[PDB]
């Protein structure tokens, strides 16, 4: 690159955007996450590195609630990730105010993705350094789960992972047999997969933030009850 | 310098930014073919799905811009989606401003003008996605057009775009030079065999996604697995 | 009412290869005359004049703005204004102020620079053009000019008789109206000359 | 108005088909006012075609 | 003019008069007041004809665009939300009563009302327009639950006929639109086909 | 002002009076109330004449630009949509009532436009102050799919009724007939009102009209 | 890093961009204005005289900008067009405001103010064009002004602005005589200096465009001398040259 | 900066590069004859896949103003769209002057939003304009930075030099009737590599009756007998 990798508005001689090619690297470097579409819902999961015990209980959580039924599990540069989560919340609120009801997940992912692409198109602004899964469930449309990379577009995922170790996670995700497994056993298995992924082999202790959405929660994307999913974390430990 | 870094004219008298942006379309690893016919216009692109954790239901590169116009994108998917959204907005806005539906040529002209504005100025950059949009137009038959990151909108009968676009264009040139009109079967079989000869994998009826617009049946039929399988069986016969 | 605030009465008529435009030369508030040499006929060219009727301030403002636009256009093009084009320009200028209109009713009287074809037109306050080939007028006593003209006009009239007819019509109309008068100015435009006459009118 | 030149072309074609020489020579000597009334290129090419068709068959080497 | 909607099992039926009044003169005796907002969603307009047409066309814009961007037919509730927003943000300028109805696979036959003011409400049946105020008792008394397609069609046709014959601003012909999963069928009742309750007052 | 239009078998016929009056005094006797838009569509004006002229000229220019950009014929539906958007943007401040007529690739169309922006597609349309008489004439003597000469006669009868039964309309009858392949303007199609000759030489010879002063400025 | 224009000083303290533009004004174009009693005239050199033009604009260098003045550019035509349009707009705006023709000095000051602004603030290029103006007013009579892209105009009475402007002004200084100068002798001087600064002797009337402003009876007439009158002037000059050369 | 910019000491380097790009390769000759003007150009599509009735090189900006261009067709569109809007605005303001040739000079002048406001990147197209609503024809050229040139005959292609040489040698002349289009096609022939045909060559004519883009039928008719 050298000369052409300075502003996203400058195309590469081969025709590539090296600003986004580098913004993907921050997501590749940051800690991982995972999301599996269970049979009747979507279960998230993300290990959070407690960089220092000075911090309180899990804060700056990689999970966020963008709307009543929609959840966002993000990885990468966390500040811009939070700003993007706010963009998503605003988008969902605006859609609910205009067209009523709840925002369909495919359209929400498409709109936030177009917004992200707007931030990589120009020169004055820089591409977002984050990649995130949006997961939602409803009775009408089942469970949907779309992953947005720092510059790319939403894609339908039965199961997806992002962050430090994408391939290591995806191997065991594809080993797991989704589409017939309930969100309970899926909540166990996602913790299992995160713990299979390295947590302390080169790093500190990790916190297991897990999220739910599904008919077992009648929509209403909420963080799984951590007190009762500590046993799921234990089963992962074994 | 910065002749090759910003959208400014080269001292040699060329524009290198758009010249680069065209190669961005080849980047991404995909190809797409469009064949106009005697009465219908059929397009087809390969569906490169790495790993099955994705949703093959939503990985597509063809979209309905309006009730009669169907588009296929080629290049970076983010810019492709942005331009598809822009084209849909233009179609709806045209239908609002003027009563009759937007002709495909006019839509391609507006998209090309947007891209030309992009290659003008220096704050923004051109979008690396070439769009082939087709549709039935009355008093015109089927119509196919291609808007490119530069702003040059044209393309007809047989046009292709992507990595191996030149070989496909050569084969389609041979076929069109062979003077015989394609019916709503020969057109599809021609497109299929063109793309298959370009990327010989014999095309299991799951890795391409074909869109069809006939005259007696308007609308952009994204042909289903069964229909593409039937066409493949009939062709390989 | 408001159009009759400052009075005014402008006439324009067509002869055989010649035109005529006349106007009262009275300026005053509702009831009193202030001056008897007010200008309501303005030459936009050698063979093209405009008459304005309405508030005196709007008369002057429209004349000035139109002269500005016309001078700019003449400088841009280099060829003289065609009277139809000038009428259209006046219409556009009036319509630019649709909701704050200059309370004037301009008329155009002139000859084509080459074909020497007589052209007389009138406009309303908004700017609707009323192009005819016999006569137009404007002002408070437009109905009086109509009543006089409909009997005193004859098609294909020599310039002398055209001047006689326009003078008679203007004099009788400004005699029968209450707000305009005290002097009539008339301009006869021929293919080579301009005849400017101040009629002997009842100064009361 | 150009139908007359179409008729001249038609007459020249029939004269060439039959093999006439004197009639074609007379027609060429007659159509000159119509030649000097139309596009120079079109009239010139009509003249060239008529002359070539006349010189084709009848070998009047003392007259051609 | 009068407009009315009824919801039945698996579809809806809309009835509108063809008259649009200006003062005391009949501007258009064959007015087409059943504007198709989408393929399976229809609008019934009342009040300022220009304002109704503008609102309906803008909503058709937004709804068609929204359906295309979803690759799915829009909801009647979504359409009614678009109308309520458009009417409510400009109620002080736009004075129009709108009856929305249609069919979508998500819920089925649905009917909503957005009168002047910009309020949305879901009803089994809806009624509006100048001539509506004269058939309230009839429509309330002679409406059953679980009425089928033909029952709703005939009942709405009767209600429109009486509203036309009573109100001075309503007259002309009747337009009916049956909306269901199969599609929309539009028919016109004219002249003798109008269901008439003759009033032969004795001498 | 009385304008009207009808959809005959092969296209549209538009007719109009030519009386443009200031208040209660006739100003123009040949005011052209039928305005060209595109070589296949015309439109008859009523109401504030200046607003009508400006609006119709703006629409004609925009539609000519649109047709040039598309390369195809324009469409009456597009002309209607443009007019309706423009008028409803101003909420009837544009006191222009229009009768649009045209021939498109999908068939002849005839629309009425109201100053507040209302539009509708009708087989026959009347507009203006004397619109009621022409509307009554259409209602009495209107027959669908009626030939060219009969439609011209019907429009002429309606316009004549408006002229002779509304004082603020008349002097002339302007007609336009448009079809898939014909655009024929007629201008004064019938003059049912002629000025009587002036009895006697009611003219003034020279020598009269005493002048205070005269200035002569000869030109080239 | 982003590109920024140069509207700045020098380590010494010079505006070398403006100076380079002003010097480039000398390159290309050739105009000269000579002021005389009862008439002030401009001469311009027709640079490109290719036989495939038609000369339908009637004027390329000389521009009529107002009833009482006329200018002549010697810069890049792109800037010259907009500058002439702005100049006419300024003059006509003054005419609207004061109902009186604009004095030439006020007009030139407005134009040079706009050029000074263009060289002063913002990332905008200086207007690379220098132009003369000839005019008549009520206060000073016939006036001639020369404005450079620096915006520092000057009130001249015999000057040139073209390529060999140095040679032309030297010729003007040598053969210029004030007071005695009249319109006809002013024309003779103008054609003589143009013949000097244009190497090819016997200048064709097509390669020279000249316009004279004269004061008729209470009215300013700006006549662009057409081909016949110009070549008759050329013939009279040629007679004078032959006589002077042979009499030695 | 955000205008026609990049002018060094006595140069317009960006404009000069723009002209180097407008060297182009579409010959696009133009001839001003006594009766009218002809703008002919070469449509040499890559392969037979492209179409010729789909896109055009000659555009009627108004009733009798026709326009042809040079390299950078994407810029030329935008330019012709702007030109149409400008001519329409002028016609709307000065209502009903049937303005084409008293408007051809004016539209060429209003071709200052053409280049004097370049738009960061200047336009890369030089365009010839033809008009005949004055009783006399007009052929003007506007280049990526200059202004109306008022040509009588020129070319703007890859071999525009020898094209113009051919025009002057074949004596563009002044008595030439309207059918100097033959000479225009000859001039193209010189800057053309192939058996030119009706769809291959696109030509518009603007005579006193108006402007018209000649259909392939007439273009082939003229190409016959060459």
């Amino acid at each position: 690159g050298t000369g052409y990798d300075l502003s996203a508005s400058t195309f590469s001689p081969d025709g590539r955007v090296f600003q986004v090619e580098y913004a993907m690297k921050a997501v590749e470097n940051s800690s991982t996450a995972i999301g599996i579409r269970c049979k009747d819902g979507v279960v998230f999961g993300v290990e959070k590195l407690v960089l220092s015990k000075l911090y309180e209980e899990g804060s700056n959580k990689r999970l966020f609630n963008v709307d009543r039924h929609v959840g966002m599990a993000v990885a990468g540069l966390l500040a811009d990730a939070r700003s993007l989560a706010d963009i998503a919340r605003e988008e969902a609120s605006n859609f609910r105010s205009n067209f009523g009801y709840n925002i369909p997940l495919k359209h929400l992912a498409d709109r936030v993705a177009m917004y992200v692409h707007a931030y990589t198109l120009y020169s004055a602004v820089r591409p977002f350094g984050c990649s995130f899964m949006l997961g939602s469930y409803s009775v009408n449309d089942g469970a949907q789960l779309y992953m947005i990379d720092p510059s790319g577009v939403s894609y339908g995922y039965w199961g997806c992972a992002i962050g430090k170790a994408r391939q290591a996670a995806k191997t065991e995700i594809e080993k797991l047999q989704m589409k017939e497994m309930t969100c309970r056993d899926i909540v166990k298995e996602v913790a299992k997969i995160i713990y299979i992924v390295h947590d302390e082999v080169k790093d500190k202790a990790f916190e297991l933030e897990l999220s739910w959405v599904g008919e077992l929660t009648n929509g209403r994307h909420e963080i799984v009850p951590k007190d009762i999913r500590e046993e799921a974390e234990k089963y992962a430990k074994e | 310098g910065f002749d090759r870094h910003i959208t400014i004219f080269s001292p040699e008298g060329r524009l290198y930014q758009v010249e680069y942006a065209f190669k961005a379309i080849n980047q991404g690893g995909l190809t797409s073919v469009a064949v106009r016919g005697k009465d219908c216009a059929v397009i087809v692109t390969q569906k490169k799905v790495p790993d099955k954790l994705l949703d093959s239901s939503t990985v597509t590169h063809l979209f309905k811009i309006t009730e009669n116009i169907g588009c296929v994108m080629t290049g970076m998917t983010a810019d492709s989606r942005s331009q598809v959204q822009r084209a849909r907005y233009e179609a709806a806005n045209w239908k609002y401003k003027y009563g009759y539906e937007i002709p495909v040529d006019m839509l391609c002209k507006r998209i090309a003008d947007i891209s030309q504005v992009y290659t003008q100025n220096a704050e923004m950059r051109p979008l690396g996605c070439c769009m082939i949009l087709i549709g039935i137009d009355e008093e015109q038959g089927p119509q196919v057009y291609k808007c490119d990151p530069a702003g040059y909108y044209c393309g007809f009968k047989a046009t292709a775009a992507g990595v191996k676009q030149t070989e496909s264009t050569s084969f389609l040139e041979k076929k069109v030079k062979k003077k015989f009109d394609w019916t709503f079967e020969q057109t599809v079989e021609t497109a299929i065999t063109c793309l298959s000869t370009v990327l010989s994998i014999d095309f299991k009826p799951s890795e391409i996604e074909v869109g069809v617009v006939t005259v007696e049946n308007p609308k952009f039929r994204i042909l289903t697995e069964a229909e593409i399988d039937a066409h493949l069986v009939a062709l390989a016969e | 009412s408001i159009m009759s605030y400052n009075g005014g009465a402008v006439m324009a008529m067509k002869g055989k290869n010649c035109v005529a435009i006349a106007a009262d030369r009275r300026f005053g508030i509702q009831a009193q005359m202030v001056t008897t040499d007010f200008q309501k006929i303005f030459p936009m060219g050698d063979r093209l004049y405009i008459g304005l009727a309405g508030l005196a301030t709007d008369v002057q403002t429209v004349a000035q703005r139109l002269k500005f636009r016309l001078n700019l256009y003449e400088l841009k093009e280099g060829r003289q204004i065609k009277p139809y084009t000038l009428m259209s320009m006046v219409a556009n200028l009036l319509y630019e102020k649709r909701f704050g209109p200059y309370y004037t009713e301009p008329v155009i009287a002139g000859l084509d620079p080459k074909t020497f074809k007589p052209f007389i037109c009138s406009l309303d306050l908004i700017g609707c053009p009323m192009v005819t080939d016999d006569f137009v007028v404007s002002g408070t006593c437009a109905e009086q000019m109509y009543g006089m003209c409909e009997s005193l006009w004859e098609p294909n009239m020599d310039p002398d008789h055209l001047f006689e007819t326009i003078s008679q019509a203007m004099l009788n109309a400004v005699d029968r109206d209450a707000v305009s008068g005290m002097g009539v100015i008339v301009h006869i435009i021929e293919k080579d000359k301009i005849t400017t006459r101040t009629l002997k009118a009842r100064m009361d | 108005v150009q139908v007359k030149e179409q008729s001249i072309l038609e007459l020249g074609s029939l004269l060439a088909k039959t093999g006439q020489a004197a009639e074609l020579g007379g027609l060429l000597k007659y159509v000159r006012p119509f030649l000097n009334s139309i596009s120079k290129a079109k009239a010139a090419r009509l003249v060239r075609s008529l002359l070539d068709l006349f010189l084709d068959m009848e070998a009047a080497t003392g007259q051609e | 003019t009068t407009i009315m909607a009824v919801q039945f099992d698996g579809g809806v039926v809309l009835g509108a008069d063809s008259r649009t009044t200006t003062g005391s003169y009949i501007a258009n005796r064959v007015t087409d007041k059943l504007t198709p907002i989408h393929d399976r969603i229809f609008c019934c307009r009342s009040g300022s004809a220009a304002d109704t047409q503008a609102v309906a066309d803008a909503v058709t814009y937004q709804l068609g665009f929204h359906s295309i961007e979803l690759n799915e037919p829009p909801l009647v509730h979504t359409a009614a939300s678009l109308f309520k927003e458009m009417c409510y943000r400009y109620r002080e300028d736009l004075m129009a009563g709108i009856i929305i109805a249609g069919w979508d696979p998500q819920e089925g036959g649905q009917v909503y009302s957005v009168p002047m003011g910009g309020m949305m409400v879901r009803q089994s049946f809806a009624i509006g327009g100048s001539g509506s105020s004269y058939i309230y008792g009839y429509v309330d008394a002679t409406y059953r639950e679980g009425m089928t397609k033909e029952e709703c069609l005939q009942f709405t046709a009767n209600a429109l006929a009486l509203a036309m014959e009573r109100d001075g601003s309503s007259g002309g012909v009747i337009r009916l639109a049956a909306i269901a999963e199969s599609g929309v069928e539009r028919q016109v009742l004219l002249g003798d086909q109008i269901p008439k309750f003759a009033v032969a007052t004795l001498p | 002002t009385t304008i009207a239009g009808v959809v005959y078998k092969d296209g549209i016929v538009l007719g109009a009076d030519t009386r443009a009056t200031e208040g209660m005094v006739v100003a123009d006797k040949n005011c052209s109330k039928i305005h060209f838009i595109s070589p296949n569509i015309y439109c008859c004006g009523a109401g504030t004449a200046a607003d009508t002229d400006m609006t119709t000229q703006l629409i004609s220019s925009n539609l000519e630009l649109h047709s040039l950009s598309t390369g195809r014929l324009p469409r009456v539906v597009t002309a209607n949509r443009m007019l309706k958007q423009m008028l409803f943007r101003y909420q009837g401040y544009i006191g222009a009532a229009l009768v649009l007529g045209g021939v498109d690739v999908t068939g002849p169309h005839l629309y009425s436009i109201y100053p507040h922006g209302s539009t509708d597609k009708l087989p026959y349309v009347t507009m203006g102050s004397g619109s009621l008489a022409a509307m009554a004439v259409f209602e009495d003597k209107f027959r669908p799919d009626m030939e060219e000469e009969e439609a011209k006669n019907l429009v002429s009868e309606a316009i004549a009724a408006g002229i002779f039964n509304d004082l603020g309309s008349g002097s002339n009858i302007d007609l336009c007939v448009i079809s898939k392949n014909k655009l024929d303007f007629l201008r004064p199609y019938t003059v049912p009102n002629k000025k009587g000759t002036r009895l006697g030489r009611y003219r003034c010879e020279k020598g009269t009209t005493a002048v205070l002063t005269e200035k002569i400025t000869p030109l080239e | 890093r982003y590109d920024s224009r140069t509207t700045i000083f020098s380590p010494e303290g010079r505006l070398y961009q403006v100076e380079y533009a002003m010097e480039a004004i000398g390159h290309a174009g050739t105009c000269l204005g000579i002021l005389a009693n009862d008439g002030v005239l401009l001469a311009a050199e027709r640079r490109n005289i290719h036989k495939l033009l038609d000369e339908v604009f009637f004027s390329e260098k000389i521009y009529k900008l107002n009833e009482d003045m006329a200018c002549s550019v010697a810069g890049i035509t792109s800037d010259a067009n907009v500058l002439t349009n702005e100049l006419r707009l300024i003059a006509q705006r003054y005419l609207l405001q004061y109902q009186e023709p604009i004095p030439c000095e006020q007009l030139v000051t407005a134009l040079c103010d706009i050029k000074q602004a263009y060289t002063q603030f913002g990332g905008k290029r200086p207007f690379g064009v220098s132009l003369l103006y000839i005019g008549w007013d009520k206060h000073y009579g016939f006036q001639l002004y020369q404005s450079d892209p620096s915006g520092n105009y000057g009130g001249w009475k015999a000057t040139c602005i073209g390529n060999n402007s140095a040679a032309a002004v030297s010729m003007l200084k040598q053969d210029y005589k004030e007071g005695e100068m009249t319109l006809k002798s002013a024309l003779a001087l103008a054609i003589k200096v143009l013949n000097k600064t244009m190497d090819v002797s016997k200048l064709s009337a097509e390669k020279v465009e000249i316009a004279t402003l004269t004061r008729e009876n209470g009215k300013t007439v700006i006549r662009v001398l057409k081909q016949k009158e110009v070549e008759q002037l050329i013939k009279k000059h040629e007679e004078e040259e032959a006589k002077a050369e042979r009499e030695k | 900066f955000s205008l026609t910019t990049f002018s060094p000491s006595g140069k317009l380097v960006q404009i000069e590069y723009a002209l180097a790009a407008v060297a182009g390769g579409a010959p696009s000759v133009g001839i001003k004859a006594a009766n009218g003007v002809v703008l002919a150009t070469e449509k040499k599509q890559k392969s037979i896949l492209y179409d010729e009735r789909s896109v055009h090189k000659v555009e009627p900006i108004t009733k009798h103003i026709g326009l042809v261009y040079s390299g950078m067709g994407p810029d030329y569109r935008v330019l012709v769209h702007r030109a149409r809007k400008l001519a329409q605005q002028y016609y709307l303001v000065y209502q009903e002057p049937i303005p084409t040739a008293q408007l051809v000079q004016r539209v060429a002048s209003v071709m200052q939003e053409y280049t004097q406001s370049g738009g960061v990147r200047p336009f890369g197209v030089s365009l010839l304009i033809c008009g005949w609503n004055e009783g006399r024809p007009y052929l003007f050229q506007s280049d990526p930075s200059g202004a109306y040139f008022a040509w009588k005959a020129t070319a703007m292609g890859k071999n525009y030099v020898n094209g113009k040489t051919f025009l002057e040698k074949r004596y563009n002349e002044d008595l030439e009737l309207e059918d100097a289009i033959h000479t225009a096609i000859l001039t193209l022939k010189e800057s053309f590599e192939g058996q030119m045909t009706e769809d291959n060559i696109e030509v518009g004519i603007c005579n006193e009756a108006g402007f018209r883009r000649l259909t392939p039928t007439e273009v082939k008719d003229y190409l016959a007998a060459i």
